[PDB]
C-alpha cells in the first residue's frame, strides 16, 4: 500500500536520522556515573541513620 | 482436746468449724456419695470437654485459614460464640492434673475455700471461676447480639441497600462491658465456695438466695429476647414466598428454605436447652430444704451412728430419708456441653468441606 | 546573536536626528522593535513600537504624533527621527526584539517579553 | 493601563519576594527585568510562568488573579540590580517603578 | 496537652475533621449503587438495548445546565477560531487580506483567550473581522488534512446570535456540541427503587490488556450477542465467521484471574430478523456438526448451549440468558430479577448461610 | 518494490548500530565495580499511615517542597495530605471517576488529574473564592491518557492510548506539539531535572528519547522482551532507568547510547509497577506483584530488602524531593512512608 510506503519512508529517514550519532566508551561514562554516585554519598538521610534534630519523620 | 468425728475434720483455726461443738473442723469433699460418683463424674466431665475442645478446634482452623477474606459483617460473630467457650471447656479440664482435685479449692486445714484474702488462703480458687463466668456470660452475650445481627440483617433485605455499619464496635463495647461489670458484681459477694463432686468451684451450699437470680435469670431473659428476634426474623424472611419484587430465584429459594429449617431447628434446641437447666432448679427447688433437713439429721446421725451401738450388732451407719439425686446433675452438664455443641453445627456446611478439602490437598 | 546602535550627542532643542538601530542574528519581517528611554535617576518609560509586519505601528502616551519610526525590509534596521524637544529629552536609548506572532518563523510556543537587547545610545540637550 | 510595584531591598543568603497588582483585570502577558546600574536590561521570565533558558533556576514567576510574584529563592551575592516587571497585553507597552537591592 | 498548638490547629484538624464527615458520607451512593459492565459485538444492538432501558430522557434544556452549556459552547467557539488561525499559521505562505491589522488585531485576543466568563465586545468585533476574511475559509476547506473539530462553520456564521449578552441557547446547538466520539458513555438510572450504573467500551485499542482489571469489584457483566452474525462477513480476515471471535474473546473474560466470582448476564438482541432469514439462510453455513434439525427454535437452544459450555471449569458462574424482545420492560424486570438473584447470594455468601 | 530496498537498508543500519554498540562495549561495568565497598542492612519502618480513603489507589505524587503529597482513588476522589502534621488539607471530587495519574506543579498551585475518558483536568487552589474551582481541560487525544507530568506552570506534557505523546499550554487548550514514532501503546514516561529531555516507554519493548523543544526521535532503546511499565530519571540527566513484566529492570545510558546492566533475582516472575532513585544514585526502589518492595543496589547489582506492608498489589511508589523519605501506595486503600 502507498501509505504503507509512505510510513516505511517515514521510518527509514528516521534511522537514516539516528544512524549518525557520537558514541562515547561504557568505561568512561561509567567511570563519571561512579564519580557521581561517591560525590553524593555524604547528604543522603536513606543511607545513614539520622537523629531526631533533622530526621522531621521521628 | 476433746473428740472429733468421721465426717469431722481436725483443724488448729476457729474461723472455719462446723460451730455446734468446738475443736473439729469440716472437710471440703461432699460426703453423701463415695469417690466411685467422683470417678464417674470427672470421666463424663473429661470425654464432653475432649468432644467440644475438638468442635471448637474444628470451627476455628476453618477461620484462621480465612481470616484475611473473612474479617467481616456477622460471621465474625459465629467465630466468637466458640472463641468465648472453648477457653471455658478448657478450664474444665482442670481435672486429672497433679492435685487440682484438692489443691485448688482445699485450704491449708482441709474446709473449702471461703472466698477470703485475710485467712492467707492464697487466690488459686478465684481463677478458674472469673475466666468460666467470663466464658458463659461472654457466650450467651454473644449469642444473643448474633440473633440481634440477623433479624437487623434479615430485616435489612431490600436487597442492594443499608447494611448496618457503623454501629459494630458499640456491639463488641457492650459485650466486652457486660462481663466486666458481672464479674465484679459476683465479686460484691466475694464469699465464693467450692464443689467437689464436680470439681468446679462456686457459691450455693448454704446460699442459694445470692446464687437463683443473679447467676440464672439474665439467661432466661436472652432467651425471650433470642426467640423474639428469632420469630420476627423468621416471619419477615418468610416474606420471599410472596415475593412482592417479583418470581424468581427458585434456586435461591431451595438455598433460604434449608437455611430457613436450619434456624428452626437451631431454635428448637436453643428453646428447650435452658428450660432443662431451670427444670434442674426446680427439682432442687422443693429438694433443697429436705436435702439440707436430712443434713441435720445426718450431723446428728455422726453421733446417733455409734450412738445405739453395742458390741452385738455388725458396722453400722444411719438410715436417712432421701439421698441426693446422683444422675440428674449431668442434665445441666450436657445441657452446656450441648451449646458448646450447638455452635459447631453452623460450620457443619455443604459448603466447608471443599475449602476443607483444599486446605489438605495442597499439603498432603 | 547581538545588535548595535548609532547616533548619539547634542543639538539645540527643537530639531530632529537620525538614531539607528540593527539588529542582527534571525528574521527582521517576523518580529517587531521596541524603542525605550531610561532618564539619570529615574525609571523607564517606553518611547515606541514598530511592527514589520502591518506597519500600523503606534507610539507612547505623552510624546505620541511628534516622533517617526521606520525600519527597512533588505538591510533590516530601524531608524528614528525626534523634532518636539523638550528638557526630559536627555535619555539613554534603548532597542529591543519582541516576537509577537511566533508561529510564522518556526511552529512554536509562545513568548511574552522583550528578548535581545542592545546597549543603547545617549542623546542629551542644552 | 498603569500597575503598583512594592519597593524594597534584600539581604544575602535570604529569599526574596516582589509584587506587582496591575490597574485593570489584565491578561496572562506579563514579564520581568533585572538591570545593572549604567548596563544593559536582561529577562528573567516572560509569560509570567517560565523562565528564560540559561538563567539559573532560583527564580520563579507566580499568578494569582491579577497579582503577579517574583520569587526569588536562596540568592547568591552576585545578584546586586535593579528589578522591573512590565505588562504586555496590548499594544500600549509600558513598565514598572521598580526596585533595587542593597545589603546592610 | 497544648495550647500553641491548638490556635492554628482550629483552622487545620477542624479543616481535617470536616472534610472526614463530607468524605464518610458518600457510602449513600458508593453501597447502594451496584456496577453494571457492559460488552460485545452488535454495536446498534447496544445502543437500541441502552437506550430501551434507559428511562427516556429529556434534559437537555433545563435552566440548571445552561450556563454549563454555555460555557461548552463559548470553549468550542474560541477552540476552533484558535485552531484555524493555527492552521493558518501552519500554512506555508501568509494569506490574509489587502489591510493586514485584522490578523495583527487577531493577537490581541489570542493573547486575550485568558478567560472563562461572558464573551467580550472585543473577540466578537475582530471574529466578524476574521471571518469575513476569505483566507480563513481558503485553509478552512483545506483544514481537514489537520486536526479540526467538525462543528467549526455553524457558529461562525451565526455568531450574531452569540454576539448578544446574557443569551440562552436551544436543545438543538447543545445536541449538536454534545456528540464524543471515543471514551466511556457513562448511563445511569433507577428502576424498581434500585439505582444502576452503566458503563461501555466503543473499540478504543484493538486488544484489551491493562484497563480490565481497573473494573474489579463490579457485580455484574452483560455479553451482547447479535445472533444473526454467522453468515456475515468478518471485513477483517478470511475467515468470515463474526462469531467465533467474539466467542473466543468471551471466553478470555470467562478465564480472567480477576473475574472469578463476577456473574455474566448473556444477551441475543437479534432473533427476529434472524426469525424471517433462518428459511433462506439456515444453520448450513456456521456448524457443519449439528446433525439434529433444521428449524429455528432449536437451533437457537442448541448455538445457546454451544455458547454456554465454553465456561472453563466454573460452577461458580451463573451463566443468564434471554431472547429479542419489543417492549423491553420484561426485558429489564428479568435483569432486575437476575442482578437481584446475584447480589442476595452474595449477601446470603457474607452471611454465611451458603 | 522500493518499500523491501529501504527495509532492506533499515536491517542493515540496525546492523550499523548493533556494530557501533558492539564497538563501542569495552568492558561492563561489573568487573570495574568488584572493588567497591558494600552498604550492608538498611532497615525501613512505617513512620505515618494514611487511612482516608475507600477504593483503590492507582497514584500518587511527591511536591518540590517535601510538604504535600497528592493522591488518586478510584472512587471519583483526589486528595492531597500534609506530611508531617498527617491532616487532611484538601480532597476534591471529579465529574469522571476512572483516574489513572496525578501530577503536582514544582511551584505548588496547579494539580493535574486525568483517567480512562480521554480528557485532562486541572485545577487550580490559590484563589480569592475560598474554594477550589473547575479551572482548566484537555481533550484531542483518542485513547485514554497513560501519565502526565509538570515541567512548567503553563506548559503541560501528556501520554495517550494511540501510541503518541503531547506537548500542551493550559491557557490555549490546544496541544503545542504532538510526538508519534512509537508502535505500541505508551504506558509512562519521565523528564530531565533540566526539563529539556523527556523519554517514553510503551509496550512494544522500546524507549523513546525526546528533546522537548525540537520534536524529533532522537534517541531509541531496544533490547527488552515484553511492556516497558515503569521509567525513572537519573538525578545527573546521563542515565535512565526501565522495568518490565519479569522484573528485568535494566539500566540505560543516554550519553553513551547502550545498555548497562540487566536485574534479576532468581525466585521472582511477578511484575513491575513503578521505579524510583534516591539523590546518591546508587538506589533503586521498585514493587512487585508478590507484595513486595527491595532497594537494589545500582553498582553491586543485588540486594534483596524487606518492606512489603501490604495486603494487596503494590501500586505507586516515589522518591522526596531531597530524599528525606519515600513513599508507597497500594490497593490496600492506604498510603504509606518510609524513612
Ligand atoms: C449449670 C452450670 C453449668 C452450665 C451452664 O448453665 C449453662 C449456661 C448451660 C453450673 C455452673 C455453676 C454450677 C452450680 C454451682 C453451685 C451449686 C450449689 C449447690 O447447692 C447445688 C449445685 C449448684 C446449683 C451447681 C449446679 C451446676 C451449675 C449451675
Amino acid at each position: 500500500n502507498t501509505a504503507s510506503i509512505a510510513q516505511a519512508r517515514k521510518l527509514v529517514e528516521q534511522l537514516k536520522m539516528e544512524a549518525n550519532i557520537d558514541r562515547i566508551k561504557v568505561s568512561k561514562a561509567a567511570a563519571d556515573l561512579m564519580a557521581y554516585c561517591e560525590a553524593h554519598a555524604k547528604e543522603d538521610p536513606l543511607l545513614t541513620p539520622v537523629p531526631a534534630s533533622e530526621n522531621p519523620f521521628r | 482436746s476433746g473428740q472429733c468425728e468421721v465426717p469431722l475434720v481436725r483443724t488448729d483455726n476457729p474461723k472455719s468449724w462446723y460451730e455446734d461443738v468446738e475443736g473439729c473442723g469440716i472437710q471440703c469433699q461432699n460426703p453423701l456419695f463415695t469417690e466411685a460418683e467422683h470417678q464417674d463424674m470427672h470421666s463424663y466431665i473429661a470425654a464432653f470437654g475432649a468432644v467440644t475442645g475438638l468442635c471448637t478446634l474444628f470451627t476455628l482452623a476453618t477461620f484462621v485459614a480465612d481470616w484475611r477474606n473473612s474479617n467481616r459483617y456477622p460471621a465474625v460473630i459465629l467465630f466468637y460464640v466458640n472463641a468465648c467457650f472453648f477457653v471455658g471447656s478448657i478450664g474444665w479440664l482442670a481435672q486429672f492434673m497433679d492435685g487440682a482435685r484438692r489443691e485448688i479449692v482445699c485450704r491449708a486445714d482441709g474446709t473449702m475455700r471461703l472466698g477470703e484474702p485475710t485467712s492467707n488462703e492464697t487466690l488459686s480458687c478465684v481463677i478458674i471461676f472469673v475466666i468460666v463466668y467470663y466464658a458463659l456470660m461472654a457466650g450467651v452475650v454473644w449469642f444473643v447480639v448474633l440473633t440481634y445481627a440477623w433479624h437487623t440483617s434479615f430485616k435489612a433485605l431490600g436487597t442492594t441497600y443499608q447494611p448496618l455499619s457503623g454501629k459494630t464496635s458499640y456491639f463488641h463495647l457492650l459485650t466486652w462491658s457486660l462481663p466486666f461489670v458481672l464479674t465484679v458484681a459476683i465479686l460484691a459477694v466475694a464469699q465464693v465456695d467450692g464443689d467437689s463432686v464436680s470439681g468446679i468451684c462456686f457459691v450455693g451450699y448454704k446460699n442459694y438466695r445470692y446464687r437463683a437470680g443473679f447467676v440464672l435469670a439474665p439467661i432466661g431473659l436472652v432467651l425471650i429476647v433470642g426467640g423474639y428476634f428469632l420469630i420476627r426474623g423468621v416471619m419477615t424472611l418468610f416474606s420471599i414466598k410472596s415475593n412482592h419484587p417479583g418470581l424468581l430465584s427458585e434456586k435461591a429459594a431451595s438455598k433460604i428454605n434449608e437455611t430457613m429449617l436450619r434456624l428452626g431447628i437451631f431454635g428448637f434446641l436453643a428453646f428447650g436447652f435452658v428450660l432443662i437447666t431451670f427444670s434442674c432448679h426446680f427439682y432442687d427447688f422443693f429438694n433443697q430444704a429436705e436435702w439440707e433437713r436430712s443434713f441435720r439429721d445426718y450431723v446428728l446421725c455422726q453421733a446417733n451412728v455409734t450412738i445405739g451401738l453395742p458390741t452385738k450388732q455388725p458396722i453400722p451407719d444411719c438410715e436417712i430419708k432421701n439421698r441426693p439425686s446422683l444422675l440428674v446433675e449431668k442434665i445441666n452438664l450436657f445441657a452446656m456441653f450441648g451449646t458448646g455443641i450447638a455452635m459447631s453445627t453452623w460450620v457443619w456446611t455443604k459448603a466447608t468441606l471443599l475449602i476443607w478439602r483444599r486446605t489438605w490437598c495442597r499439603l498432603t | 546573536v547581538q545588535l548595535v546602535e548609532s547616533g548619539g550627542g547634542l543639538v539645540q532643542p527643537g530639531g530632529s536626528l537620525r538614531l539607528s538601530c540593527a539588529a542582527s542574528g534571525f528574521n527582521f519581517y517576523y518580529s517587531s522593535i521596541h524603542w525605550v528611554r531610561q532618564a539619570p535617576g529615574k525609571g523607564l518609560e517606553w518611547v515606541a513600537s514598530i511592527y514589520s509586519y502591518s506597519g500600523s505601528t503606534s507610539y507612547a502616551d505623552s510624546v505620541k504624533g511628534r516622533f517617526t519610526i521606520s525600519a527597512d525590509t533588505s538591510k533590516n534596521t530601524a531608524y528614528l527621527q525626534m523634532n518636539s524637544l523638550r528638557a526630559e529629552d536627555t535619555a539613554v536609548y534603548y532597542c529591543a526584539r519582541y516576537p509577537w506572532y511566533w508561529w510564522m518563523e518556526k511552529p512554536y510556543l509562545s513568548l511574552y517579553g522583550m528578548d535581545y537587547w542592545g546597549q543603547g545610545t545617549l542623546v542629551t540637550v542644552s | 493601563m498603569t500597575q503598583s510595584p512594592s519597593s524594597l531591598s534584600a539581604s544575602v543568603g535570604d529569599r526574596v519576594t516582589i509584587t506587582c497588582r496591575a490597574s485593570q483585570s489584565v491578561s496572562s502577558a506579563v514579564a520581568w527585568y533585572q538591570q545593572k546600574p549604567g548596563k544593559a536590561p536582561k529577562l528573567l521570565i516572560y509569560s509570567a510562568s517560565s523562565l528564560y533558558s540559561g538563567v539559573p533556576s532560583r527564580f520563579s514567576g507566580s499568578r494569582s488573579g491579577t497579582d503577579f510574584t517574583l520569587t526569588i529563592s536562596s540568592l547568591q551575592p552576585e545578584d546586586f540590580a535593579t528589578y522591573y516587571c512590565q505588562q504586555s497585553s496590548s499594544s500600549l507597552i509600558t513598565f514598572g517603578q521598580g526596585t533595587k537591592v542593597e545589603i546592610k | 496537652m497544648g495550647c500553641t498548638l491548638s490556635a492554628e490547629d482550629k483552622a487545620a484538624v477542624e479543616r481535617s475533621k470536616m472534610i472526614d464527615r463530607n468524605l464518610r458520607e458518600d457510602g449513600e451512593k458508593a453501597a447502594r449503587e451496584v456496577k453494571l459492565l457492559l460488552l460485545g459485538a452488535g454495536e446498534s444492538g447496544k445502543n437500541t438495548i441502552v437506550k430501551q432501558m434507559k428511562i427516556i430522557h429529556e434534559a437537555g434544556y433545563s435552566e440548571e445546565e445552561c450556563k454549563q452549556y454555555k460555557a461548552v459552547v463559548y470553549s468550542n467557539t474560541i477552540q476552533s477560531i484558535i485552531a484555524i488561525i493555527r492552521a493558518m499559521g501552519r500554512l506555508k505562505i501568509d494569506f490574509g487580506d489587502s489591510a493586514r491589522a485584522d490578523d495583527a488585531r487577531q493577537l490581541f485576543v489570542l493573547a486575550g483567550a485568558a478567560e472563562e466568563g461572558f464573551m467580550t465586545a472585543e473577540l466578537a468585533g475582530v471574529i466578524k473581522r476574521l471571518w469575513k476574511d476569505s483566507g480563513v475559509q481558503a485553509c478552512f476547506n483545506r483544514s481537514r488534512e489537520y486536526q479540526l473539530n467538525d462543528s467549526a462553520a455553524y457558529y461562525l456564521n451565526d455568531l450574531d446570535r452569540i454576539a448578544q449578552p446574557n443569551y440562552i441557547p436551544t436543545q438543538q446547538d447543545v445536541l449538536r456540541t454534545r456528540v464524543k466520539t471515543t471514551g466511556i458513555v457513562e448511563t445511569h438510572f433507577t428502576f424498581k427503587d434500585l439505582h444502576f450504573k452503566m458503563f461501555d467500551v466503543g473499540a478504543q485499542r484493538s486488544e484489551r490488556k491493562k484497563w480490565i482489571h481497573c473494573f474489579e469489584g463490579v457485580t455484574a457483566i452483560i455479553f451482547c450477542v447479535a445472533l444473526s452474525d454467522y453468515d456475515l462477513v468478518l471485513a477483517e480476515d478470511e475467515e468470515m465467521n463474526r462469531m467465533h471471535a467474539s466467542m473466543k474473546l468471551f471466553d478470555s473474560i470467562c478465564n480472567n484471574k480477576w473475574f472469578t466470582d463476577t456473574s455474566i448476564i448473556l444477551f441475543l438482541n437479534k432473533k427476529d430478523l434472524f426469525e424471517e432469514k433462518i428459511k433462506k439462510s439456515p444453520l448450513t453455513i456456521c456448524y457443519p456438526e449439528y446433525a439434529g434439525s433444521n428449524t429455528y427454535e432449536e437451533a437457537a437452544a442448541y448455538i445457546q448451549c454451544q455458547f454456554e459450555d465454553l465456561n472453563k471449569r466454573k460452577d461458580t458462574k451463573e451463566i443468564y440468558t434471554h431472547f429479542t424482545c419489543s417492549t423491553d420492560t420484561k426485558n429489564v424486570q428479568f435483569v432486575f430479577d437476575a442482578v437481584t438473584d446475584v447480589i442476595i447470594k452474595n449477601n446470603l455468601k457474607d452471611c454465611g448461610l451458603f | 518494490s522500493e518499500l523491501d530496498q529501504l527495509r532492506q537498508e533499515a536491517e542493515q543500519l540496525k546492523n550499523q548500530i548493533r556494530d557501533a554498540r558492539k564497538a563501542c562495549a569495552d568492558a561492563t561495568l561489573s568487573q570495574i565495580t568488584n572493588n567497591i565497598d558494600p552498604v550492608g542492612r538498611i532497615q525501613m519502618r512505617t513512620r505515618r499511615t494514611l487511612r482516608g480513603h475507600l477504593a483503590k489507589i492507582y497514584a500518587m505524587h511527591w511536591g518540590t517542597d517535601s510538604r504535600l503529597l497528592v493522591s488518586a482513588s478510584q472512587d471519583g476522589k483526589l486528595i492531597i495530605w500534609d506530611s508531617y502534621t498527617t491532616n487532611k488539607v484538601h480532597a476534591i471530587p471529579l465529574r469522571s471517576s476512572w483516574v489513572m495519574t496525578c501530577a503536582y506543579a514544582p511551584s505548588g498551585n496547579y494539580v493535574a488529574c486525568g483517567g480512562l475518558d480521554n480528557i485532562c483536568s486541572i485545577y487550580n487552589l490559590k484563589t480569592r473564592e475560598g474554594n477550589v474551582r473547575v479551572s482548566r481541560e484537555l481533550a484531542g487525544h483518542t485513547g485514554y491518557l497513560s501519565c502526565c507530568r509538570f515541567l512548567d506552570d503553563n506548559q503541560i506534557v501528556t501520554s495517550s492510548g494511540d501510541t503518541t505523546c503531547a506537548l500542551w499550554d493550559i491557557e490555549t487548550g490546544q496541544q503545542t506539539t504532538t510526538f508519534t514514532g512509537h508502535t505500541g501503546d505508551v504506558m509512562s514516561l519521565s523528564l530531565a531535572p533540566d526539563t529539556r529531555l523527556f523519554v517514553s516507554g510503551a509496550c512494544d519493548a522500546s524507549a523513546k528519547l525526546w528533546d522537548v523543544r525540537e520534536g524529533m526521535c532522537r534517541q531509541t532503546f531496544t533490547g527488552h522482551e515484553s511492556d516497558i511499565n515503569a521509567i525513572c530519571f537519573f538525578p545527573n540527566g546521563n542515565a535512565f532507568a526501565t522495568g518490565s513484566d519479569d522484573a528485568t529492570c535494566r539500566l540505560f545510558d543516554l550519553r553513551a547510547d547502550q545498555e548497562l546492566m540487566t536485574y534479576s533475582h532468581d525466585n521472582i516472575i511477578c511484575g513491575i509497577t513503578s521505579v524510583s532513585f534516591s539523590k546518591s544514585g546508587r538506589l533503586l526502589l521498585a514493587g512487585y506483584d508478590d507484595f513486595n518492595c527491595n532497594v537494589w543496589d545500582a553498582l553491586k547489582a543485588d540486594r534483596a530488602g524487606v518492606l512489603a506492608g501490604h495486603d494487596n498489589r503494590v501500586s505507586c511508589l516515589g522518591v522526596t524531593d531531597d530524599g528525606m523519605a519515600v513513599a508507597t501506595g497500594s490497593w490496600d486503600s492506604f498510603l504509606k512512608i518510609w524513612n
